[PDB]
């Protein structure tokens, strides 16, 4: 349980990606759908998740508290299927909600690049990326999905 | 149904990043199951 950023698998086809950090798991609800997973030899259970805000944690609770500071351009770490980790800097756009606005990112992977993590300047993971939505030209746009440590 | 995890790397800010993508500002919904769809 190394911390970094990990690939989910299964036995193989990449189906997203997650977050080690102070031993907990972080990664998208809808990749592994709670399902325990591998890592090594040792298994790791789910502790936390909510299917709303498509988030899931392994091992104990939500570690990932930084938030994005509405004003500066982040770097998504993409993890693609087959490719390398890569980091791609970009300025988000906004979700605007009736309970409030979310940054968003207008950046289009595949679908098992779900859960690679959002960063700010200094390293912080301030979301993961992966629920969003389809706008009118077909390309996607991320919320930066941050949950509550 | 082997679901297993694999490091892919380590989690840092990369200096001269390639910068893309536009910043749109839309209105949108989320519904209780989780999935966001554009308000029109
Ligand atoms: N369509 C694209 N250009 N790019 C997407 C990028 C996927 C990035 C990772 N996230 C996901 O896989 C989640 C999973 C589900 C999480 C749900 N709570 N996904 C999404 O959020 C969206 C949700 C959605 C769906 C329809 C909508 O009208 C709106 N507002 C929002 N789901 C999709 O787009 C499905 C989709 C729709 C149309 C065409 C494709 C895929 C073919 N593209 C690919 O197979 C790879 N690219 C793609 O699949």
């Amino acid at each position: 349980t190394t911390d970094g950023v990990y690939r989910v698998m299964t036995r193989s086809t990449q189906v997203g990606v997650g977050v080690m950090q102070e031993g907990v798991f972080h990664t998208m609800w809808h990749v592994t759908k709670g399902a325990a997973l591998r890592s090594g030899e040792g298994r790791l259970d789910p502790y936390w998740g909510d299917v709303k805000q498509d988030l899931v944690s392994y091992c104990g609770p939500w570690k990932l508290d930084a938030a994005w500071d509405g004003l500066s351009e982040v770097q998504l770490l993409a993890v693609p299927p087959g490719e390398r980790a890569k980091n791609i800097q970009t300025l988000p756009g906004i979700f605007k909600t009736k309970d409030g606005d979310i940054g968003a990112v207008a950046l289009d992977y595949p679908a098992g690049t779900s859960g690679s993590p959002i960063l700010d300047k200094c390293g912080r993971v301030i979301g993961l990326y992966g629920n969003g939505v389809v706008i009118k030209n077909g390309s996607y746009v991320s919320a930066i999905t941050q949950g509550k440590r | 149904v082997d679901m297993y995890i694999e490091r892919a790397g380590d989690i840092t800010w990369e200096k001269d990043a390639e910068v893309t993508g536009n910043s749109p500002r839309l209105d949108v919904a989320l519904d209780e199951s989780g999935d966001f769809s554009l308000v029109e």
